[PDB]
RNA sequence: ACACGAGUUGUUCGGAAACUGAGCACAACGUUAUAUCGUUUUGUUAGGAAAGUGAAGGUGGUCGGCCAUAACUGAAAAGGGGCAACAGAGAACCUGGGAUUAUAUUCCAAAAAGAAAUUGCAUGUGGG
RNA sequence: AUGCAUCCAAGUGGUGUAUAUCGCAAACUGAUUUCUGCCCAGUGCUCUGUGUCAACGUGACGAGAUUCACCGACGCGC
RNA sequence: GCUUCACUUAUCGAAUGAAGAGACCAAUGGGUUUAGCGUAGUCUUGGCUAUGCACCGUCUAGGUUUCCGUG
RNA sequence: CCGCGUUGUUCGGAGCGGGGGCUCAAGAUUGAAAAAUGCAGCUCUACGUACUGUUGUGAGUUCUGCGCAUUAACGCAAAAACCUGGGGUGU
RNA sequence: AAUUACCGAAUCUUUGAACGCAAACGGCGCAUGGGAGAAGCUCGUGUCAUCCCCGUGCAUGCCAUACUCAGUGUCGA
């Protein structure tokens, strides 16, 4: 009878990020002439923490193309990437740990990081710490690069679209257990309200459907279909197969 | 116009007429001279009033409780040809301006304040 | 000691010199919408009623038209409070080109005006529309000229619409016929092919060029 | 504010903005990394006029 | 308590003038039968011509080819205003007093009891 | 990301998203240790696509309205 | 009716302080205000057209490289 | 190229330690202020006068040393205002 | 020159649609005019630097209007 958690944080309005402290956001630099003709040199000057990332940020100093001016750009780093650098940026930059070229130029079976998935967009897949993509194939009559997302799930991208090369930087984060919910506290402080999680069967019937009854039990069957409206899709959304995954590993998405 | 050497079209300047200054819009005299009767309104007597005209050099009015110290000091020109050399209001919780008002010691206080007469 | 110093303008060299960005700058909405009004007009198929505006009379015969419509031009005001006032002294309009969408549609219902001077960019295009038709139903030689300013040039105002002409002096008489020949080559005489034109269909120059180099490299 | 600004800066290029040890690593650096580029180019220039004579060179030789 | 008469003094103290923060929402734009609605800091408004400031020079009264003061031309500055902190930022004054019935880093007058710090503007002396 | 969940009377609207599968969203169980068996008929979900299912579209009788015939997707059937 | 291949101008999306897009390397390209010269067939209000084709003109230059190159 | 140093988890040919220095930060000291002030006494013929006096290797103190500075899947606001340089002018 | 009633002439603080910008601020502007002015300068008068008062113009939209513009909109020399 009343609004669903889960359908209240599409308000969001106590349930915003956390941004106060957040540095701006991490992309590439704009894709200008003197990318899709030359390659622009950066120097790292610093690396960065901010909340909420468990990837290392870098601030790269590259000279403003047009302007006397020096352009502060805050990527996220991979790693390797040390202070004074010198990223390379372009065309006709040279295939190192760092540099950022088109994937047409990247020969294939390597492992690249700040993907974009169309040209000019600054970075969009690839960017949480310990991944990367790696290169399967090039098309030459379609002008598109096939390569293999972090989940596994293939993608065909434009060859004009560029990348950086290496691993995100911060890997190995989730293999150390948290051991306390002090720790997931702190986790959770720069990110947004979604901690503690309380079950849906612990609540009333009228904050939840699986709330009520005399014991915490589900009722109906909690693989919800698609189609179902906001506040009675909770549960396992669509499922195609449930139970504890007996035997391979099928790649999840569409 | 010509070479536009930045990314975006900012409006030009065209020439620009000033605004004409208008006649009057106020029918109403207003006499310079008495316009300083409303600034100072009277003096205080009382009992700390009276100790600092003879222990100090201040005299106390009731002002207006829109003027500022500047104009206090100006009123105390034109009407009492004496010389403020320090004025030290004060908002009183009556909801009026008092000033304590020191004269420069050119001036006697209690010859000014007999001339007034309290 | 005036030695030289050349600045390095490739990428990544000497900040360079302050270019030419009108091409490629933010124009204002007015602008550019009535720079992209003129591609669309021209990238689409146009109806064969408003591709015959695109269809002009050449200079030849519009330098010879409008000069000859400035010279029985209407008169002006001085010119008709005089004549009047000189007028009421004898109780006491010579002959001009007929200028007007009330009329010169009259002077083609009536059949009078023996030729018909057309705009070509009229702001509702409706108004003149149906103006090259009607001269052809009656039989009067008309022109679509490249004008609405020139017209009202010609005249004495900012814009006309249609200038009809129907008599002038027989000083300029055989100029006047030699104009009506020249007209009738394009507009009048050739009325089947008008009638029929679909116009419109090009395509940009960069459009273009991607045919071109589209078809030399499946050249074999 | 009121201070000279010899409490705030000193004698030298970039004082009392950088410090010593790397004053001297940019004076260092902008003259080897500019006197590198000059081997380089010069390099550039002597190899492509030693091909305007190793070609050239067989217009007296078929 | 009641009646009557008094009592809060600042160049520096707190605020504002004059900061930004979480945020707010004026203009602009869109929506709505309806503005009393939405967007409006991830560098930042608005399909979006919101800079009224002015480098250098030309023109002609001033100071020893430099200044400075008055009026035309035009390099260069993308991203409109205003709020929100009396605990954050910022902030030039400290004692002594026999100076109160009650106020004081606030009042004290020629030996200011006195000792300063700071802002604006101006003469004179001296230096370029 | 031409996405998922979701706000929302409405828009070139809003949140997770200053993000980008070591991420975001929805559930269950409840530290470690030791294990987690059988059941896909029922009921949910979900996947590969010719019975049946509406409007539209098509054709015909008739003076026409009205009729009749055909085509007709998700979805259930399989 | 239906449709799969190429279009781009509506529409959509992204990026950018709308900062260098395409050509020149050339047509299954344009042009009576850029239609100059012809050539076949065909029509006409004798002013000239339409179809079909050839040429001309718009149409210029260039880092590097021994014609390629593609700013 | 074992050495220096801390109560303490460390440092050094990418320059330790000695010898001479240059600086910065926190104090100390001499002075101008300032004795003329303050306090407590007291002495004399009226809120009157004349004189007299002005250590600590103890304990507690966050001012400071102090940060690329804490546990951290916690990494610790911003801006006005100001300061110095680069480059230019003065040439 | 009573006082009362009536009304033509006026006065009408701070606000408020509130409109120069703000606002738990009797706050702060940009043009323009007037004032006062114990410092200076002047040959005590004048003049008067900051400071300080007072009037007026200035919200935004729109209509009409009489000058300066923008536009690879269409022309035109
Ligand atoms: N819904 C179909 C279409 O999706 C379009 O938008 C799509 C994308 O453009 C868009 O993705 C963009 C992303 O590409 C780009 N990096 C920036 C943008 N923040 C993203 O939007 C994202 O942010 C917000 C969360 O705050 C989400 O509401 C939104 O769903 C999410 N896609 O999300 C949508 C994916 O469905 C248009 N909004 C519109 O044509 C239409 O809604
Ligand atoms: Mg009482
Ligand atoms: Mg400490
Ligand atoms: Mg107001």
């Amino acid at each position: 009878g009343k609004t669903v958690l889960s359908c209240r944080k599409g308000n969001g309005s106590v349930y915003q990020v956390h941004g106060h402290k957040r540095l701006g956001p991490a992309k590439l630099r704009i894709l200008d002439y003197a990318e899709r003709h030359g390659y622009m040199r950066g120097v790292v000057k610093s690396i960065e923490h901010e909340a909420g990332r468990g990837a290392a940020l870098a601030r790269v100093e590259f000279r403003h193309p047009y302007k006397f001016r020096r352009v502060k750009e805050l990527m996220v780093a991979p790693e390797g990437m040390f202070t004074g650098q010198s990223v390379f940026c372009g065309q006709k930059a040279p295939l190192a740990i760092g540099n950022v070229l088109p994937l047409g130029q990247i020969t294939e079976g390597c492992i690249v990081c700040n993907v974009e998935a169309k040209p000019g967009d600054r970075g969009t897949l690839a960017r949480a710490s310990g991944d990367y993509c790696i290169i399967i194939s090039h098309n030459h009559e379609t002008g598109r690069t096939r390569l293999k997302l972090p989940s596994g799930q293939k993608k065909s991208v434009p060859s004009t679209s560029r990348a950086m090369i290496g691993i995100i930087s911060g890997g190995g984060r989730i293999e150390k257990p948290v051991l306390k919910a002090g720790n997931s506290f702190y986790r959770f402080r720069g990110k947004r309200n979604c901690w503690p999680k309380v079950r849906g069967v612990a609540r009333n019937p009228v904050e939840h459907p699986h709330g009520g009854g005399n014991h915490q039990h589900i009722g109906h069957p909690s693989t919800v279909s698609r189609h179902s409206p906001p506040g009675q899709k909770v549960g396992l959304i669509a499922a195609r197969r449930t139970g504890r995954i007996r035997g391979g590993k099928a790649v999840k998405g569409a | 116009a010509k070479s536009y050497t930045r990314p975006q079209f900012r409006r030009p300047h065209t020439y620009r007429k000033p605004a004409m200054a208008k006649p009057s819009n106020r029918v109403t005299v207003e006499s310079k001279d008495i316009a300083a009767f409303s600034v100072i309104r009277y003096p205080l007597t009382t009992d700390k009033a009276m100790k600092k005209i003879e222990e100090n050099n201040t005299l106390t009015f009731i002002v207006d409780s829109r003027a500022n110290k500047t104009e206090i000091k100006k009123a105390m020109r034109k009407l009492y040809q004496v010389k403020a050399v320090k004025v030290n209001t004060l908002i009183r919780p009556d909801g009026l301006k008092k000033a304590y008002i020191r004269l420069s010691a050119a001036h006697d206080a209690l010859d000014t304040a007999n001339k007034i007469g309290l | 000691h005036f030695a030289a110093r050349p600045k390095n303008f490739g990428i990544g060299q000497d900040v360079p010199y302050a270019r030419d960005l009108s091409r490629f700058m933010r124009w204002p909405t007015f602008v550019t919408m009535q720079r992209k009004k003129r591609v669309l007009q021209r990238r689409l198929k146009v109806p064969p009623a408003l591709n015959q505006f695109t269809k002009v009379l050449d200079r030849a015969s519009r330098n010879e038209a409008l000069k000859l419509i400035k010279k029985y031009a209407p008169e002006t005001r001085k010119a008709r409070r005089e004549r009047l006032h000189k007028a009421a002294e004898e109780k006491k309009a010579p002959l001009a080109v007929v200028t007007g969408l009330q009329e010169v549609t009259r002077a083609i219902e009536k059949k009078q005006a023996r030729m018909v001077v057309i705009a070509n960019n009229v702001d509702p295009v409706e108004l003149v529309l149906w103006m090259p038709n009607l001269c052809r139903a009656n039989k009067i030689p008309y022109a679509i000229v490249k004008d609405m300013a020139r017209l009202g040039d010609a005249i004495g105002r900012k814009t006309a619409t249609c200038v009809a002409i129907t008599d002038v002096n027989a000083e300029d008489e055989a100029t006047l016929k030699n104009l009506i020949r020249s007209v009738n080559a394009r507009f009048l005489s050739r009325s089947d092919v008008i009638r029929r034109q679909w116009g419109g269909l090009q395509l940009s120059l960069r459009s273009r060029a991607e045919l071109r180099k589209k078809h030399a490299r499946n050249a074999g | 504010r009121l201070a000279s600004r010899h409490e705030k800066s000193v004698s030298r290029a970039y004082g009392g903005v950088l410090s010593h040890d790397q004053v001297r690593d940019r004076v260092v650096r902008a003259f080897l990394v500019e006197e590198q580029r000059i081997v380089k180019q010069a390099l550039k220039e002597h190899s492509k006029m030693k091909l305007s004579h190793k070609r050239t060179a067989n217009k007296k030789k078929s």
